[PDB]
RNA sequence: AUGCCUGGGCAGGGCGAAGCCAGAGGAAACUCUGGUGGAGGUCCGUAGCGGUCCUGACGUGCAAAUCGGUCGUCCGACCUG
RNA sequence: GGAGAAGGGUUCCAUGUGAACAGCAGUUGAACAUGGGUCAGUCGGUCCUGAGAGAUGGGCGAGCGCCGUUCCGAAGGGACGGGCGAUGGCCUCCGUUGCCCUCGGCCGAUCGAAAGGGAGUCGGGUUCAGAUCCCCGAAUCCGGAGUGGCGGAGAUGGGCGCCGCGAGGCGUCCAGUGCGGUAACGCGACCGAUCCCGGAGAAGCCGGCGGGAGCCCCGGGGAGAGUUCUCUUUUCUUUGUGAAGGGCAGGGCGCCCUGGAAUGGGUUCGCCCCGAGAGAGGGGCCCGUGCCUUGGAAAGCGUCGCGGUUCCGGCGGCGUCCGGUGAGCUCUCGCUGGCCCUUGAAAAUCCGGGGGAGAGGGUGUAAAUCUCGCGCCGGGCCGUACCCAUAUCCGCAGCAGGUCUCCAAGGUGAACAGCCUCUGGCAUGUUGGAACAAUGUAGGUAAGGGAAGUCGGCAAGCCGGAUCCGUAACUUCGGGAUAAGGAUUGGCUCUAAGGGCUGGGUCGGUCGCGGCCGGCGCCUAGCAGCCGACUUAGAACUGGUGCGGACCAGGGGAAUCCGACUGU
């Protein structure tokens, strides 16, 4: 059985020193240092536990190399907020504006009566 | 009483800490670990996240309540008194 | 949850009416305060739980928390875990009020300073016995080397 | 030598009381045995339900009984399912016969009422 | 490296100014043409043998088409 | 010696608490039986940590405090850079 | 055994010597004398901040200095747009600086981690000694790109009036910062500022389950091989593919659409979910470290044979294959839970979103491309050898002491226990020979008694694993408890039980054994075939009553005093 050593000078098994096994054309198992697992952006609402879809879960400095379409989705608040909370915001804004209009009309009617 | 007679949750402590202390603890230990009914969704999802803070699994609503109970009798009394004073003041 | 503090804190977002910005504040959460709740602060604020208003406006017998011992110190009195101060009587002349503190002392305070309506969230914390050296060790490790 | 010893073990040998140093749970975990049995029984129940062998309510009742470990293996569960199916078939046959008799009686009474109304 | 599905695309890639030695490897029904560029080594796999023989004569400028053996 | 920050580590087994499932009894309150569950500043025990006894060995020693057997603990008031 | 961190600093390699050291010796050495050796955009420092340290302002102090890091500060010398002035370069066009107008929160200069965060290199070959660094082959990250080096997106639409049989051409009005899907969302791009919001960075411990990989196992094919006095289709070694892209398995979703469910249903090892939309269908997204493909068989390895006195990094034939498995060990990913009077880090940096301040050419072109595919240039400075420990570190030394980590084969076995073996390592640890006296140190054995020895059962000894029975006093009802006390344990030959995958749509008609349609059987008590990991119980036979046969491996009971306990 082929026992293998670290290929760098960081002997301590830390977060930055994580490795995986890989077989080479030389027919010997070696260590490959794997990158950290990136996470997709979370919704700006702060209420939905799930993370946003349609965007690659990669490191922020790799987001710079990623293209624009991979970093968002074609929608209002796309890639920053979930569709459920987006439509909730839309309907809430519409309803609050309608209620404000109704209150303004009632206040004008009260002023006219008085 | 299927397995334990009069310990239940405090059976993990074993013979240690004293019978009276374990009996006194039992109420708080059950209350803080019991899931309450969220009065926003109606589901039994209110779980004590930490000291004095409870979280709803479904509503994702976080409520600042008691340390071991969702609502304390002192909180209920002060809420009722504040409501009464508000009504008296506003008329 | 604030380490080393029994009472939980609440982050509240206001909008500063001078610049296009959203201010954030760390209030002491009164019992019953929940997320997605509107809190109103000021002389004209309504008398509801989770609303900081001057003690002069509120009527007698009002239970408050995070009381300001002096006008403008942002709240110092009755803010530990579940403690509360009681507004006993108001004196319109000289702009002074009487407050019963959780220790039982009756203090004369200014009517200008504000207070948050309701008791502090997290009462009954001391009822549960510690039951261990370890629980006390973990409690004091987050506060200071005094256990 | 190890291959021959393993073949002897497979035939059943060197596994007596005097060659067992660990407890029964250590040698074969009861939790894993329960996992295997539950998975087998639930797979059988789901296969029957999807093959239309049992109805939804009977499937749910058998699932609850399996969780309560009424059945110690797959054969006894299969036999219990067969007994339940035979009982259901007998009860359905009797109910259908009674319903047919009642429908015939009601139809005859309705025809008699129609005849009486026509006669006036 | 990048694999090319079209012989016309392979010819366009090989016709680049920065293009260089294009080697031919006869792999016993898996014959390939590998053209080296500045960034990628573009490979084209031809199943047919007569088609590869015909493509051998399609090099415009007299490149380094020397085969691999 | 202690406080803080940032990292690493701790085989295999016994006891089987909350919670849940099924069966039986009851008029109810609910109670018994068989399972699932793996909690514990829980027990045996390895690595690790420490040093009870033989007042063993040595005692101008391997060593200005070491070695052998037997030892306490080993999921938390744990050990450590 | 193979590699590191701190520490040492030439101890690393080759040659030569045996003056001195290696408590004997030495042709030997880490000794001595000569010469050689550390090759980086990708491995780390360098950057950021944590606990913390420490200037300016201010205060104190006889004074060296101290207090303090936002506190008794006129604390940003920065930026877009506009205006003025000037030089420079085909003063066309651009850049530069000077002034003016304008805009602007930050939060303390600075230091602080070779284990925290931190973009991006892998495979083969190679030296006496260095090689993710050198050679070859494949990549990738950042910065620059004025004139912009190319293609491609903003892109070449409609209307009206004419000519032309027709395709088509001319004149004029225009729109044109993209498109598709109900939806989740997708397509190679797809203008955009001051400003604002958000995300990643960025998170505890423990348990369970599932996916993937490395290793181990078994049934075979090959190649090389030990035994063959008898048997053994024999036992032993090998039997592969990188980073970076494309596609597909395989996982997860608290994502969407049709629909509305009690006769409650779905579902896990456990949980859990549902009229705030469950089952059932159709879709969508993330990781895809795994399989196929470019890389890539050219190279590597196992064999057979040659060229070459010698140098020679050579030349060639073949193989590098087909399957199943497991609470199996390790690593990683993903769900799910339990615990906290513990809630389990900051900053550098990057990205997304709300807005349209502003730009564009006007009908063939342009401003822009958070740049879509290519093409060009550069990446500076420091460490890179070795030891990393019964001889390269610290203990006065080649000292039985101490010193932070990674890799973890087979058998027995619960086991990372002890014992034996494979890869790898070594000469038994500052010396050898000859006898086996007394004292000793470390192991054992002893007829009969069994603590009568001794201050004291000091020491030794007894029991010890597993399976099946049984288990008292007391009690805080949790325990005591493996209480106490009993039986079995080997070998060989059998029996029973605990499972997966596939298969009937058979008859007729029709089309090319395969496909479609119709009524049939609808196994709805399931049968037939094929595979596979271990167990549990029982039965007989048998060995000189021996069987947890080595190893591992609890002595119990009745009480008193003290301390609750765990811990120190
Ligand atoms: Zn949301
Ligand atoms: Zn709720």
């Amino acid at each position: 059985v082929q026992r293998l050593t670290y290929r760098r000078r960081l002997s301590y098994n830390t977060a930055s020193n994580k490795t995986r096994l890989s077989r080479t054309p030389g027919n010997r198992i070696v260590y490959l240092y794997t990158k950290k697992v990136g996470k997709a952006p979370k919704s700006a609402c702060g209420v939905c536990p799930g993370r946003l879809r349609g965007v690659r879960a990669v490191r922020p400095k790799v987001l710079m190399r990623l293209s624009k379409t991979k970093k968002h989705v074609s929608r209002a608040y796309g890639g920053s907020m979930c569709a459920k909370c987006v439509r909730d915001r839309i309907k809430r804004a519409f309803l609050i504006e309608e209620q404000k209009i109704v209150v303004k009309v009632l206040k004008a009617q009260a002023q006219s009566q008085k | 009483a299927k397995r334990t007679k009069k310990v239940g949750i405090v059976g993990k402590y074993g013979t240690r800490y004293g019978a009276s202390l374990r009996k006194m603890v039992k109420k708080i230990e059950i209350s803080q670990h019991a899931k309450y009914t969220c009065s926003f969704c109606g589901k039994t999802k209110m779980k004590r996240r930490a000291v004095g803070i409870w979280h709803c699994g479904s509503c994702m609503k976080t409520v600042a309540g008691g340390a071991w109970t969702y609502n304390t009798t002192s909180a209920v009394t002060v809420k009722s008194a504040i409501r009464r004073l508000k009504e008296l003041k506003d008329q | 949850h604030d380490p080393g503090r029994g009472a939980p804190l609440a982050k509240v977002v206001f909008r500063d009416p001078y610049r296009f910005k959203k201010r954030t504040e760390l209030f002491i959460a009164a019992e019953g305060i929940h997320t997605g709740q509107f809190v109103y602060c000021g002389k004209k604020a309504q008398l509801n739980i989770g609303n900081v208003l001057p003690v002069g406006t509120m009527p007698e017998g009002t239970i408050v928390c995070c009381l300001e011992e002096k006008p403008g110190d942002r709240g110092k009195l009755a803010r530990a875990s579940g403690n509360y101060a009681t507004v006993i009587s108001h004196n319109p002349e000289t702009k002074k009020t009487r407050v019963k503190l959780p220790s039982g002392s009756k203090k004369v305070i200014s009517s200008a300073n504000r207070a948050v309506v309701g008791v502090v969230a997290g009462g009954g914390r001391i009822d549960k016995p510690i039951l261990k050296a370890g629980r006390a060790y973990h409690k004091y490790k987050a506060k200071r080397n005094c256990w | 030598r190890c291959r021959k010893n393993t073949l002897a073990r497979r035939k059943g040998r060197h596994m007596g009381i005097g060659k067992r140093k660990g407890t029964a749970n250590a040698r074969m975990p009861e939790k894993v045995t329960w996992m295997r049995r539950m998975r087998i029984l639930r797979r059988l129940l789901r296969r029957y339900r999807e093959s239309k062998k049992i109805d939804r309510h009977m499937y749910h009742s058998l699932y609850l009984k399996v969780k309560g470990n009424v059945f110690k293996n797959k054969r006894i569960l299969m036999e219990h399912i067969h007994k339940l199916k035979a009982d259901k078939a007998r009860k359905k046959l009797l109910a259908d016969q009674a319903e047919a008799r009642r429908s015939k009686t009601k139809e005859a009474r309705k025809r008699r009422e129609e005849r009486l109304q026509a006669k006036k | 490296p990048r694999k090319i599905e079209e012989i016309k695309d392979f010819l366009l890639t090989a016709r680049r100014k920065d293009a260089k030695s294009v080697k031919i490897k006869k792999n016993k029904d898996n014959v390939k043409f590998k053209v080296r560029c500045s960034r990628y080594l573009y490979t084209l796999v031809i199943t047919d043998k007569e088609k590869a023989e015909k493509l051998k004569q399609s090099l415009p400028p007299g490149l380094a088409v020397k085969e691999l053996k």
